[PDB]
């Protein structure tokens, strides 16, 4: 695999494809 | 955090598996 | 819900998820 | 109009829903 | 059509569609 | 190449045909 630049929506797509079925949490900074 | 890190620099899939449940 | 910083394609995609069925206009300044 | 706001500034859903037909 | 400015996967999204069942090469510098 | 040409300045989709097989 390689490295990743990812912002916005393109993380989260990111963070589905990962983990699939396990599902996962999305915590932005505020 | 991770959302951070992915956009201002470059993040691993390794690192992103971290946020699965 | 929350504001969205959204640019090229994304504005598109949230306008057909907020329109749904009703559809909508896209009309960007030339 | 609203392509520029909502990626120049910010933009809500709300704002966005006067686009719907 | 139109002139694209086209960055990350939305390059990949354009290809896609434009090549339909040809499909196509993604070939970066690196 | 093409992928840092449409990404730094602009593409046709002309241009993309030609990375079709
Ligand atoms: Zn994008």
């Amino acid at each position: 695999f390689v490295n990743q630049h990812l912002c916005g929506s393109h993380l989260v797509e990111a963070l589905y494809l990962v983990c699939g079925e396990r599902g996962f949490f999305y915590t932005p900074k505020t | 955090g991770i959302v951070e890190q992915c956009c201002t620099s470059i993040c691993s899939l390794y690192q992103l598996e971290n946020y699965c449940n």
